[PDB]
Parts: C-alpha cells; structure tokens; sequence
C-alpha cells in the first residue's frame, strides 16, 4: 500500500 | 465534440507519457475510480506516434453514467504523478468495438 500517484504535484 | 457528451465511458489522458505504462498504472487508476462508482472495464491503449501528453489513453467503463459524470468532474485537471490529467467522455459504441483513437 505504497501511496498512489493521485494528487502528486511536480 | 465527443469528449463533452456524457456516457458510461471515461477517457483519461496525460496520466503517463508514451512508453510509460508501468505494471501498477491500471490498478492505481481502477481502485481510485471505484470511489465514483462501480467500474465494469478498463482498457489502456497507446496511440502509435501520438504526442507524449496524448499517446497513452486509459478508458474506464462505469456501470452508471452518473458515476462517469462524477469521475470526469473530479479527475479533469487533477494531478497524477506530477501530470495534469485530462478527463472526458468517450463514445460507448466506438469503445465497445475498440475504435480507440478518435478525436475527443
């Protein structure tokens, strides 16, 4: 359950 | 303008670049989108020779058009892995015959 890429900024 | 007309099928673009569809992309996509409603099917197709912010297309077919509308409003303009996601609708009948490279 590594954090998803959703809402990841540049 | 196909992309503006609500259907059960959501098209996500700019999620990842050309040649960048990793082994976790589909599950990461699917399991987030299930928060808008039940997802029936997911197809990822990369359009040969297309630009990098447009080559990879991720299709989610929802069970309800209401869930699909929720998805587009929330996912359009949203960040995914540093990229601004483009979210819109896709023609159901074209999707069902895998005509997947139409202008939206």
């Amino acid at each position: 359950k590594r954090k998803s890429r959703w809402d990841e900024t540049p | 303008a196909m992309g503006k007309c609500p259907t059960k099928v959501v098209l996500l673009r700019n999620m990842v670049g050309a040649g960048e569809v990793d082994e976790d992309l589909e599950v990461e996509t699917k399991e987030e989108c299930e928060k808008y409603g039940k997802v029936g099917k997911c197809v990822i197709f990369e359009i040969p020779g297309a630009p990098d912010d447009e080559a990879v297309r991720i299709f989610l077919e929802f069970e309800r058009v209401e869930s699909a509308i929720k998805a587009v409003v929330d996912l359009n303009g949203r960040y995914f892995g540093g990229r601004v996601v483009k979210a819109c609708f896709y023609n159901l009948d074209k999707f069902r015959v895998l005509d997947l490279a139409e202008q939206v």
